């Protein structure tokens, strides 16, 4: 499961 | 139009002291920040534009840059631990928390995303996150009759941030923290979209993984028998952190692990000892382990589950990391069973399989299958057949596997392997 998530749209 | 600008015309249009043009250029900022290939953070690090960013999240008369900064800060957030203390650093936790608040859904969202970032740094960022007082309106957020009314990324997106809060060790999150969020956690682990139920089930399998009076705090709130549904999904990304919890909460007491016994879990376990994906057999097996070292009538319940034939499968054929737990998972059903329980096991087979595997490298499993074997011979002595087992271990090939490990580095092999051809 991800530590942190870029929001690209 | 905010398109491929440059750093410099970002900075001349920041400091411009137009809030009309400092919104294009927090745009623009926000548009190099979201590109998928090297976002340029660095660069916009090194421009001093955090504090004007964060200075805009409270410009409650211009939602737009509110929001276009509360995305550029969370694109900067998302990058290294480095790149995460510069958003910090700019005094952004409490300007995001105060987002939370904010009747434009869209901006309260991301202010829970750039949380969630900044939480998923660390204990120390996820405490500091707490003590700024972020869980109350979090919760505000999720306070309501009927979860299916909120809109669905929202929902995603609340319940990955406060898996964050749940995340982490060295310090564990604090224990008045997880108490405030449980409940609420609870009832995102009954909703019905599947990356919610996923999200649920990894906060669920962090908390778990801790001392017992941490499972205890999760066991106490009724979760097991959800776990134990969820543990049967068809889709993995839901049954892999389902079984993380509760294998989990079987390293626990004797008690904990009776909890996920009567809530049913033992028949799922034909098929994840079967599964295709290497992991999740890896885990179920990993988890058998921790029961089988449970109590004699908690074997017995693996024993009525039919689950001893499904473990023999997989010291026959597995992943050879699958393999080393099938052979704990034995062992200690050997150090704890009855005799009744430990004839039964050759009876299923297990001999042939476990001498095949004494021909492995990894001197630990040789040791775990040596400590079998004689636990199995002691239960064949208190019958008066051990000859019979003698001539088992023979007709396999056995003794010469068994013969040669005296020739191991680890004396220790050396040793068992000697002193069970003496006595057998």
């Amino acid at each position: 499961p991800n530590t942190k998530k870029q929001k690209c749209g | 139009g905010t398109v491929n600008w440059s750093v410099e015309d970002i900075v001349k249009g920041i400091n411009s002291n137009n809030l009309e043009s400092q919104l294009q250029a927090t745009q623009a900022a926000r548009k190099l920040l979201s590109r998928e290939k090297q976002p340029p953070i660095d660069n916009i690090i090194r421009a001093g534009l955090i504090p004007k960013f964060v200075s805009f999240l409270g410009k409650t008369d211009c939602s737009p840059i509110q929001f276009e900064s509360a995305w550029a800060l969370t694109n900067i957030a998302s990058g290294t631990s480095e790149q995460t203390k510069a958003v910090v650093d700019g005094g952004a936790i409490p300007a995001f928390i105060s987002l939370l608040a904010s009747p434009h859904a869209h901006i309260s969202e991301q202010a829970v995303w750039a949380l969630g970032n900044i939480a998923g740094d660390g204990s120390a960022f996820r405490d500091l996150v707490i003590k700024h007082g972020a869980i109350d309106p979090l919760l505000a957020l999720l306070a309501v009759p009927d979860l299916s009314t909120l809109a669905c990324g929202y929902l995603r997106n609340l319940t990955w941030t406060l898996s964050n809060l749940c995340r982490n060790k060295n310090p564990a999150p604090p224990l008045d923290a997880v108490e405030q969020i449980l409940p609420t956690l609870v009832r995102l682990l009954h909703h019905n979209d599947p990356e919610v139920l996923a999200d649920s089930c990894w906060a669920i399998s962090y908390l778990t993984d801790g001392p017992n009076e941490r499972i205890e705090m999760v066991v106490k709130k009724g979760v097991v028998p959800q776990l134990v549904k969820l543990l049967g999904a068809t889709e993995l990304p839901i049954v892999t952190p389902a079984l993380r919890a509760i294998g989990n909460i079987v390293t626990g007491t004797d008690e904990q692990t009776q909890k996920v016994i009567d809530a049913g879990a033992l028949a799922v376990f034909p098929s994840l000892l079967t599964n295709p994906k290497t992991n999740i057999q890896k885990e179920a097996t990993w988890t058998m382990s921790n029961i089988t070292a449970g109590r004699q009538d908690q074997i017995q319940q693996v024993v009525n589950h039919g689950l001893v034939p499904f473990l023999v499968g997989v010291l026959s054929k597995a992943d050879f990391k699958t393999q080393k737990e099938a052979a704990w998972a034995i062992t200690n059903y050997t150090s704890g069973g009855t005799v009744e329980q430990i004839v039964y096991l050759v009876h299923c087979g297990i001999i042939e399989p476990l001498m095949n595997l004494l021909s492995a490298k990894d001197t630990k499993i040789i040791q775990v299958i040596l400590d079998a074997i004689s636990n199995i011979f002691q239960a064949a002595e208190k019958l008066g057949e051990t000859e019979k087992l003698s001539i088992m271990i023979e007709e396999c090939g056995g003794l010469d596997k068994i013969e040669a490990l005296q020739r191991h580095e680890n004396e220790s092999v050396y040793k068992a392997s000697l002193n069970l051809i003496e006595k057998y």
